[PDB]
């Protein structure tokens, strides 16, 4: 992944205009609606009967801002997302066993959270220079897994 | 399968695009020529500058593909029997690249329906997208 | 959708298969757990090591529910109903390692059967193994 | 991607025993045969309407040898196959058009081939270095798609 400067000050611009609380527990709820098998890792979570059950569910909301909390915090280091998330890839691999597929198709639910949250101003640009993203924190993520 | 909930919510938000139709099908080609460049290999006969002529064309032959689709849901299949023909046969897209475009219509429609794009909307317009793009590489092989 | 050729091509192969079928199921399941590593996710209560009693008698079911399949060729969504419940609800596999462990079958099925694996065969196993993979995944959501 | 030194061994051995003329024209016939619409690229071709009119044709197998001759040439190059293919890269991507998983499409049927060629001897830890190296070059060739 390589964003140009114009591509990072981009990012940057949005993203300080984000509630990552709020935008973390939004992410999270949808990737659990729209591809219900995510929920394996949840089972502890309560109730997930319904779209609205799960969007509400507290500890759904709390991973949520736990996730992108760790995102958000990436965000500086754009310049070394591999790194940045070595650690947490390591984890995920070896104690977690979550499939990395997983951080992609969060990273597709982000772009259209973001998207549905800024309307007109995730331009086609803004837009591309964020799949980049996703996609690199996608591919951090997924490193470690040997 | 497309449950009769997911039938409604995209008659429903397919319904408010309307009139824009094709001008969102115009942005989420845009969209996905900036974002997934290797889909411009499919397109080195067209100018893809922002705004022309060529990609407002084809966006609104796609949206009324769409509508198409959305007002025969009960069977696409048949309703779809040209433009499957047409994409096996002729076009020859690599069905990997059905994921990308339907990926930026769902983006392009969040940005536009703020009201509509509700959660459980959400995946029923991603099941639908899907949907067709299985009837549309369904005769590839 | 299998053609005729096809189906009399899939049946022709897993036939030359016949007893042999369980232990080429454990052997795309080590390919796949090399070649993929992230499939291994799904696998932590496994040993993974070569020559797993674990992998031999998953292996074992797996091309059990695959001789089944090509023993209902026409009627498979309901042949392999319960997996497609128990894949959909409990295991929660995530779909695209489907293709994954479809191309670890076809390449041990390529490395058992030299005579039999001709482009045609090769082609339709392909087909085959795409819609047994379709139907495991269409209860998802 | 990075290799193994055992699993470069695995590919090296491997492919000492590798006619590449017969082994290229195989893995192109047969990338035209299993997903069709790849001959949208060799519409000059000639017969390609059966699989033994595609398996026999002269042309595919002339250029099954230059395709796989190029990819033999970048064995040599385990560690620089972005580098090694850079040039390649933008060929296809300028001039061809050809929509990189084209490669991955190929790197899956030369694996399959290599399998019904060897048999046995294509063990499941060097297929998985196989894996590994169709991945690189197919990432390689992907690289200066803009
Ligand atoms: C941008 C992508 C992601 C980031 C940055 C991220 C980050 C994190 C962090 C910081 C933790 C806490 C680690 C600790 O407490 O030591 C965590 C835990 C966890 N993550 Fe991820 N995560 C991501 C995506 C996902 C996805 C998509 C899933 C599953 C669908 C997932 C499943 C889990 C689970 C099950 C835990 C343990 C939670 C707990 O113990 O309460 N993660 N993640
Ligand atoms: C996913 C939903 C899609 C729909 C509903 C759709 C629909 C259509 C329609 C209606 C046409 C015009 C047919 C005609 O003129 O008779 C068309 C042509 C075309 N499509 Fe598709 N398409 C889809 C996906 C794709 C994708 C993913 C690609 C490639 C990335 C693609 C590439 C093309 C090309 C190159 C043409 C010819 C354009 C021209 O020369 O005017 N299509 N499509
Ligand atoms: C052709 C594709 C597949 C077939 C025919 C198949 C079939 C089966 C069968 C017959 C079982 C045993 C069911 C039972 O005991 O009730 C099973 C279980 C299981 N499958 Fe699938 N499967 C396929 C694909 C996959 C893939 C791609 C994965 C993951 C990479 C996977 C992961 C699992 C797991 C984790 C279990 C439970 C294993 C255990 O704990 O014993 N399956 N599958
Ligand atoms: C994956 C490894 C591949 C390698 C290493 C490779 C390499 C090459 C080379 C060396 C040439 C000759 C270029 C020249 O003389 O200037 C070529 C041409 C070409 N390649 Fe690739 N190629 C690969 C895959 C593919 C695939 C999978 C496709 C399409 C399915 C493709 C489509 C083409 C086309 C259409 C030409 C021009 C043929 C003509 O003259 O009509 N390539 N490639």
């Amino acid at each position: 992944v390589h964003l140009t400067p114009e591509e990072k000050s981009a990012v940057t611009a949005l993203w300080g205009k984000v509630n990552v609380d709020e935008v973390g527990g939004e992410a999270l709820g949808r990737l659990l609606v729209v591809y219900p098998w995510t929920q394996r890792f949840f089972e502890s979570f309560g109730d997930l009967s319904t779209p609205d059950a799960v969007m509400g569910n507290p500890k759904v909301k709390a991973h949520g801002k736990k996730v992108l909390g760790a995102f958000s915090d990436g965000l500086a280091h754009l310049d070394n997302l591999k790194g940045t998330f070595a650690t947490l890839s390591e984890l995920h691999c070896d104690k977690l066993h979550v499939d990395p597929e997983n951080f992609r198709l969060l990273g597709n639910v982000l772009v259209c959270v973001l998207a549905h949250h800024f309307g007109k101003e995730f331009t086609p640009p803004v837009q591309a220079a964020y799949q980049k993203v996703v996609a690199g924190v996608a591919n951090a993520l997924a490193h470690k897994y040997h | 399968v497309l449950s009769p909930a997911d039938k409604t919510n995209v008659k429903a938000a397919w319904g408010k695009v309307g009139a824009h139709a094709g001008e969102y099908g115009a942005e989420a080609l845009e969209r996905m020529f900036l974002s997934f460049p290797t889909t411009k290999t499919y397109f080195p006969h067209f100018d893809l500058s922002h705004g022309s002529a060529q990609v407002k064309g084809h966006g609104k032959k796609v949206a009324d593909a769409l509508t198409n689709a959305v007002a025969h849901v009960d069977d696409m299949p048949n309703a779809l029997s040209a433009l499957s023909d047409l994409h096996a046969h002729k076009l020859r897209v690599d069905p990997v690249n059905f994921k990308l475009l339907s990926h930026c219509l769902l983006v392009t429609l969040a940005a536009h329906l703020p009201a509509e794009f509700t959660p459980a909307v959400h995946a029923s317009l991603d099941k639908f997208l899907a949907s067709v793009s299985t009837v549309l590489t369904s005769k590839y092989r």
